[PDB]
Formats: C-alpha cells, structure tokens, sequence
C-alpha cells in the first residue's frame, strides 16, 4: 500500500518508519522489499536495528534525500557527525546496510 | 593475525546458498528463502571473516550451482518447450537476482572485494584474465553461469529451432514477432555484463549469415521472380519482395543484428544488375508512366 | 522549510518532516495515508504538548534548523482513543558497547 | 579593492546622476569608496547607497554602512544617525523569508527537470543572489550553467550570462578566458559575429572586462586597443562605465600606452568612438593642446582630474602610474626635436621651478635617452652627442677584452678540469 513508508526496525521492536522517498535510495526499499513487490505496504520497520545507532544510520537515508532535494549541495545541512563506538559489531552492520 | 578465527565462515554459508536458489527456482521467492539467502551470505561473511568470505564465493557458486540446475537440469530434452525452458529460466531468475540480490547486497558488496574483473586484473587478485578462481556477486555470476548455460540446451533445440525458423516458415506463424524477437534479443542481451562487448553476440550470435543467406537468397528469389514476373515492372515485384524481407524482419528483430544483413543483397541484386535497369531508365522519359520511373527513381 | 521530524508512539517513528505552516490535522490526515490512523485516531505532541491540529508546526514552534536529519524535531505519536491519552514515551535506542580507547585518543 | 589612500578629497562629483549612471552592487560599492576619501561628501553618497539598501536589500551592507555612519556621526557630532533600524530588521526578516521562498522555487525547478528550465533556474537563482546582495550559491548555478548549452544561442547564453555575472562577480583570468572565447572561440565568428556587427556590443562588455584586466594586468596596450573600440549603439549599461568615466578612462589608457602616429590615427581620425570622442570636450582638447604641447595647463587640468580620478574607484589606483608616464611622455614629445635643451621660458611653461625642473630632469639623466650636459649657468641642456661609430669601437675592445678575459678563463678550467682539480667536502 505504498501511499508511502518502509520500516527498519531495531532491538525489541524499535520501529523507525522511513518515507518511501528516503527508502527508495536504498534502492534497498525499492528492491529489497521484492519478493512480492506489488503490495500496497509502504510499512517497513526493523527487528533487531540498538535504535540509537539505527536511528543514525536511517537518519543518513534521510540526511541523503534532503541533501537531494537540495542538490546544490548545503542549505544548512549539518556535517554528519558519527561518534567512534568502532566498529567490532557495527562492521557487520554496515557491511549488511551497504552504501 | 589477532582478530579471529576466520576458517569458520563459509561452511554453513554454502549450505544456505544450496537451500535457496535450487530450493525455489524457477517459482517464487518468499521471505523464507529470502533470509536463508540473508543468512547464507552472513555465515559465508561472519566467519566471522576472511576465510568465511573465499569460502563464501565458493558456496556462492556452490548453491547458485544449485539454484540454476533448477534452471539448468532440464536441458537435455525435447522441441523449444525447452526453448521455452531457456525463457522461464531468464524470467525465474529475474525475480530470483531480484530478491536475491535486494536481501543479499552487503554480502553482495562483501564477498567479492578479492578477485573479480572491475577490481582484479593483475594487482591483489585475479578477475582481469582467469584464475578459474573469481570472487563477484549474484547477477555477476548470473550472467557467467548463463553463458555458460546458454549452451547446453541452446545446443540442444534453440539451435534446431533458429535453423527451423529462418528460410521457410514464413507463413502462419512464421517466426511471429515475439518468436525470433524473444531469440535474437537474447543474442544481443547475452552481450558482456561487464559491458565491453555491447554488442559482440549480435554480429557474432545473430547478424553475419543472415545477411550471408538472406542475400544469396533473396538474389535467388529475384532470379526466379525475373524468370517468371512480367518485369513492369521487375523493378516493382523487386519493390514487393524486398519489402517483403523488411516485415519479415518486423518480426523478428531482432533489431539490428540480421538486417545489418538487410545493407547485405540489395547490391547484390542491383548491384550484380544495373545495366537492363538503367537501360529501363530513358523509355520512361519516352513512354511515361509515373510508376514505373518512379520506383526506377 | 520542513522541520524534520519524528512521529512516535512509544516504541513507533514516523520518519518523516512538515514545513512550519503545516497544521497538525493535516499531518494527521498524511500519517493516516501512511499507515491508517485517522487525525481523530491519532495525536502529536512537541514531546510534551498535545500539537492541536489546527496548530502548523511553526505555530508548533517547530524550526526546521532544529529539526533536521541527524537531529529531527519528536513528534509524540499518540494513538487516538478519544477518551485517554496514549503518553508517548520515547523508547531508549539499543547501546552498543562502551566508547572504547581505541577511539579515544589513548 | 579599496587603496589607502588619503582623502583627501575632491568636491567635483555629483552623485544623483552617478547612481542615475551606474547601479547594483557597484553602485554603493563605489559610494562607500568614495565617501572614505570624501569625507562629508561621504554623507550623502553613503546615504543614497543605504537607501539602496532599501533597493534589493543588501542589509548586510546596510548593516557595515549604518556602522560607518553612527561611526562618522559620532565623530561629527565634535561639530554638532536617528534611523529606523528595527523595522529595518522587520524588513530584513521579509527580505530573509522571500530567500525562502525562491529557494523553494528553486528546488521546485530543480524537480522541474528540463535543460532549458535547469538554464533559466541557474538565471533566476544568481538573479536573486544579486538582489539580496548575497551572490555566494549563484556562481555553482551559473558555474553549473555551462553543463546545459550546446547550441548557438546556448552559446550566447553561457557566455552572456557568466559575464553579466562578472558585472559584479568581477573576475579576470576564467572570465577573460570567456571574454576570448565568446569573441572568438565558439563558432567561429561565433556563428553570429557578435550579433553580425553586434548592434548591441556585449562585446562592449567584453572590452570593459579586458581593459580593466589590463588595469590591473596593466598590459594597457590591448587595453586602449579595446577602448579604441567602443561601439555606442550596444548603448546601455548602467554597470558598464559612464560615458564620461568610458572615454576619459579608454583614452587615457591609451595616452599612457600610444605612440603618437597611430594614436593620432586612433584619435585624430577616431570615428567609431567619435561619441565617445565628443564625451569629454576637457579630455578632448586636453589630448589635442596636450600633442599639441601646451604642456602648462595641460598638466594643469591633468592634475586637477588628480583628485577626481583619485575620485574614480578605478582611477585612484593608477594615478601614479598615469600621472608618471604622463610626463614622462610629455618629456618624450617637446624633447625630440631640439639639440640643447634650454629651460627658462620652457620652465615658465612647465611650471617647476629652476631646481625642481632640473631634477626632473636629473631623473631624466637616470634613464634619458639623449647624451646631454648641462652648464647650470646655462640653465639649459645641450641634448645628445653625434657619434655612433667610435661607440661602437668602445663597445668593440670592451668586448675583446672581456673576450679575453674568459678566454684564459676558460684556458685554465681546461686546467682545473683536466688537472682532476676539484675541492672535496671537509
């Protein structure tokens, strides 16, 4: 049911929920979602994704459309900031999020 | 080294990739076989690694091996039914690299960064040449493997049917505009998936004998049509047939591979004969008749 | 100009953003578009005000330059049953393990 | 671009019809310059230009020019302002939200998603830019601008455009690099002879460009051979020079970097600048008298414009440069034909006196040309001697010498050389 918005869940059920216009440069909403692809969901969220660190990295998606819809760059958008925990788990993480 | 033990990722791994691609090839995935596929590529991946990650291309190719034997073990039989088999494969995997790929892409990115082609030619591993020992992802070895498995059965019954669909099964249904559209877009689509020959399998697959048989042939057909066409007019039955060739050829398209066969016979067939012709140019200018010079034009 | 924004029930984040002059019904309206809830079946909050639907998010006091990717504006997401109050509380993220050394300078 | 610079003041300005001849930036650019070195002058130019601070809104600048003026009206207020500046600030918020507002526009073009739109957006957003008075973002647009022309009248657009830019964006080396090309480089004849005989000269703008380039580059010959080329029927830029600052500027360029022949060519029989010629009937006669050698008042109105070039932004910096080569080819010219050089009623002329005429000409002993003495008694030079020919004999055994001198030199570091000769490190 998309509309709009996806579901990266984290922990204990955690559910960040992500407009499909963020999702979609996960090209990974996009596609991630297919097998049946052809619902009308736009509802993702995560099931395992601590939430403050998932919340940084959905956080990123979103940082990534505004600057997007900014194209030119910065409009105010602030330097992304990541504290530093690296890393022992957080490889995996990233490694299974894939830029 | 300090960091662990990294031999130990990639038994488990393989096991994943056998009981996913083969498990429901050809018909659909589910969410069940979508995270096998995701823990497959994490047990290939998190042994914990480094020796998880070769092992896990290994079990990459081992189960995809097995995900394509569910599109590749039905090759040795009967008529294009199993041209037909070739066309579900394509279309199973679509969906199948689909979800694969869209549940797998980090190990995607992670299982491969040691020998491929885009990364590894000569300098910290191999995939510029051949090892016969590469490292690269799902579509990757997608297209590899077809190749490879545009063989067996291609051999086997796509051959015959191509030889059966080319000179004289123009009427009914051919082939139609999807039969030979469908083969010949496979030959241009059989192109190189890291893009350097966009074209290679058309000219090579698909495009030079067809003008080689087309020509000689259709010179054939303009031989016998001249011995028996009431030539008011050869110029114009030549207008008919060559035509002819061009919707036959809207048919099957295959775009531009065999037509690239049409530039072929045409001067072949005027270009063997001109003197007739031209000579057939000035009685116009002296018994006019629009049609007749026209189509001379 | 959209102060970006999280919609939460408790352990539930509508990811998303609104200019300051959007109202809080019509945000409503768009997260009963998202996934079903109604203006009258839900209720946002500047995490401790109950933002009145008629209020735009400026008139919610909501600053986009505050309310950003890294740093979103909360929205409290209560589910609306018309008779109580959904309270939301906002669910701790999960903690990795602790800053280490090694990205400290040591 | 401000040189300090002493006052230092000249009254021999008017403004009301300055801001009617330029505009923009520049326009309270060249006021809050002027009025640095025209103090009390300085009052109204910085007034008008504040006001035109209340014309698209640069407050930033309003912001620096209030200061100046509370700065200067306290410093007034020894002889004896009061100014709306909240609801200058309630204004300023008006003006920061209508940025806004185009920005959204701006990235509504953006999802517009068309070459031609993606053109036009680059256009509006460094137009904007130029009205708020903050320019920074524009430039990407206009620096994108060029990814989006590949015809001919894409070509006009690109080079027109990133010039108009310069108008105030104001930079040589790239800009220059256009100036070129747009003239010359795309299309050859640019495929429109700049307008096919450009009825209206952007390459007027173009020359402009270039000759303030060789202001600063001071390469002034292609300068003046620029300024020589002013063409009046592209006949309106408020930005571009007025045309009294177009032909006093173009052709005093041109009275620093000429040889007379072809200048008088370029002056005597200049038609395409004969507006532009007609402009300043002062610069006129004062460079037909001045070829013509009435070196005192020549000199005289030349160091009377002193203080209004001074009062020129751009003729300030080079008013050194302008004013030495000045006399120096006033020199250049009365001096060429005569043999001794007498002083008395040429130093009536000249207007220095016995000494500080002589020492200009002791400085022109530092470089001069002529092998001339002088008895001061004469109070008059005798010019350059006769004989070449015994000079270059001089010049010859100089040469053996030398000559000679390398030549043992060079005898003995065969020596040295072929006699292992060296000196090792300790």
């Amino acid at each position: 049911m998309s509309q709009d918005f996806v579901t990266l869940v984290s922990k204990d059920d955690k559910e960040y929920e992500i407009s499909r216009s963020a999702a979609m440069i996960s090209p990974t909403l996009k596609a991630m979602i297919e097998g049946p692809f052809r619902e009308s969901k736009g509802r993702i969220e995560l099931k395992q994704f601590d939430s403050h660190i998932l919340e940084k990295a959905v956080e990123y998606l979103n940082y990534n459309l505004k600057y997007s819809g900014v194209s030119e760059d910065d409009d105010e958008i602030p330097e992304f900031e990541i504290p530093t925990e690296m890393s022992l788990e957080l490889l995996l993480a990233a490694d299974y999020l894939s830029i | 080294m300090s960091l662990k033990p990294r031999v130990v990722d990639f038994d488990e791994t393989w096991n994943k990739l056998l009981t996913t691609i083969k498990a429901v090839v050809m018909l659909e995935v589910e969410r069940a076989t979508w995270n096998d596929r995701f823990s497959d590529i994490y047990a290939l991946c998190v042994a914990y690694p480094e020796p998880l990650g070769e092992r896990l291309y290994t079990e990459t190719k081992i189960f995809l091996e097995n995900h394509v034997r569910h599109l590749h073990k039905r090759v040795l039989e009967s008529e294009e039914q199993v041209l037909v088999m070739y066309h579900r494969y394509w279309e199973e995997y679509s969906k199948g690299a689909d979800y694969m790929d869209c549940l797998y892409r980090y190990l995607n990115t992670q299982f491969i960064k040691k020998n491929k082609l885009t990364e590894a030619d000569l300098q910290y591993g191999y995939g510029g040449v051949d090892m016969n020992e590469p490292l690269m992802e799902i579509g990757e070895l997608a297209l590899d493997m077809w190749r490879k498995l545009m063989v067996e059965p291609l051999q086997a019954i796509l051959i015959r049917m191509l030889l059966r669909e080319i000179k004289n099964d123009r009427g009914g249904e051919d082939p139609n505009q999807k039969v030979i559209h469908g083969v010949i877009n496979s030959f241009v689509h059989v192109e190189q998936y890291k893009k350097k020959f966009p074209l290679k399998f058309y000219q090579e697959i698909f495009e030079s004998p067809f003008l080689t048989e087309t020509g000689e042939y259709y010179k054939q057909e303009a031989s016998n049509l001249l011995q028996e066409s009431n030539c008011s007019q050869y110029m114009e039955k030549v207008l008919g047939r060559l035509k002819d060739e061009e919707i036959r050829c809207r048919k099957y398209l295959h775009p531009s591979s065999y037509t690239k066969v049409i530039h072929e016979c045409q001067q072949r067939m005027v270009a063997d004969h001109l003197q007739f012709l031209h000579a057939e140019c000035h009685n116009i200018i002296r018994q006019e008749k629009k049609n007749d010079m026209a189509n001379m034009y | 100009m959209d102060v970006f924004l999280m919609i939460r029930r408790h352990k539930t984040t509508i990811f998303t953003d609104a200019k300051e002059s959007s109202t809080v019904f019509e945000l409503k309206r768009i997260v009963e578009g998202i996934l079903k809830r109604p203006p009258d079946e839900q209720r946002l909050y500047k995490d401790d005000q109950l933002l009145d639907d008629g209020k735009t998010l400026g008139e919610c006091g909501f600053t986009s330059q505050t309310a950003r990717p890294q740093a979103p504006a909360t929205v409290g997401l209560a589910f609306r049953a018309d008779d109580t109050f959904e309270a939301l509380c906002i669910e701790p993220f999960s903690s990795p393990p602790e800053l280490p050394d090694v990205m400290k300078p040591q | 671009k401000v040189y300090i610079e002493k006052d230092v003041e000249n009254p021999s300005l008017d403004l009301e019809q300055y801001a009617a001849s330029y505009s923009g930036l520049m326009r309270i650019e060249r006021l809050q310059f002027i009025a640095d070195h025209c103090p009390t002058l300085r009052v109204e130019a910085l007034k008008m230009a504040l006001s035109f601070v209340q014309r698209t809104f640069n407050v930033d600048m309003y912001e620096e020019i209030h200061r100046k003026l509370s700065e200067a009206t306290r410093e007034l207020q020894n002889a004896p302002p009061a100014l709306d500046t909240a609801w200058v600030e309630a204004t300023r918020k008006k003006a920061l939200l209508k940025l806004e507002k185009l920005d959204t526009d701006l990235k509504n073009y953006k999802g517009n998603s068309i070459k031609e739109s993606i053109r036009r957006g680059h256009d509006d957003l460094g137009d904007h830019y130029l009205d708020c008075g903050d320019l920074s973002n524009a430039l990407k647009c206009y620096s994108r601008a060029r990814d989006y022309c590949t015809s001919a009248k894409h070509v006009i657009n690109m080079c027109l455009n990133v010039i108009k830019v310069s108008v105030y964006l104001q930079n040589w080396s790239h800009v220059l690099s256009y100036v070129s090309k747009a003239e010359s480089t795309p299309e050859i004849a640019e495929q429109r002879g700049e307008r096919d005989s450009q009825t209206q000269a952007i390459l007027t703008k173009l020359k402009c460009a270039a000759g303030l380039a060789e202001l600063a580059a001071r390469k002034y010959k292609q300068a003046a051979k620029c300024l020589l080329l002013a063409s009046f029927d592209h006949c309106d830029f408020p930005e571009l020079l007025s045309p009294s600052n177009v032909a006093i500027y173009g052709g005093l360029c041109a009275l620093a970097t000429f040889d007379r022949q072809e200048l008088q060519r370029n002056v005597i029989s200049s038609s395409s600048f004969k507006l532009f010629l007609e402009l300043e009937p002062q610069v006129r006669d004062i460079i037909f008298k001045f070829y013509e050698s009435k070196y005192a008042s020549c000199l005289k109105m030349l160091d009377e414009m002193k203080d209004n070039l001074l009062l020129d932004m751009y003729l300030a910096p080079h008013v050194r440069t302008l004013y030495t080569q000045i006399r120096n080819r006033a020199l250049i010219q009365y001096f060429s034909p005569y043999v001794s050089a007498d002083m008395h009623r040429m130093a009536a002329a000249f207007n220095t006196t016995v000494a500080a005429l002589e020492d200009e000409l002791t400085q022109l002993i530092l470089e001069g040309l002529i092998s001339a003495r002088v008895d001061s008694h004469s109070k008059i030079l005798y010019a350059r001697d006769v004989d070449q020919r015994s000079t270059t004999f001089e010049k010859s055994l100089l040469m053996g010498k030398e000559f000679q001198r390398r030549a043992k030199a060079m005898m003995l570091r065969a020596a040295v050389l072929r006699n292992q000769i060296h000196v090792k490190s300790p």
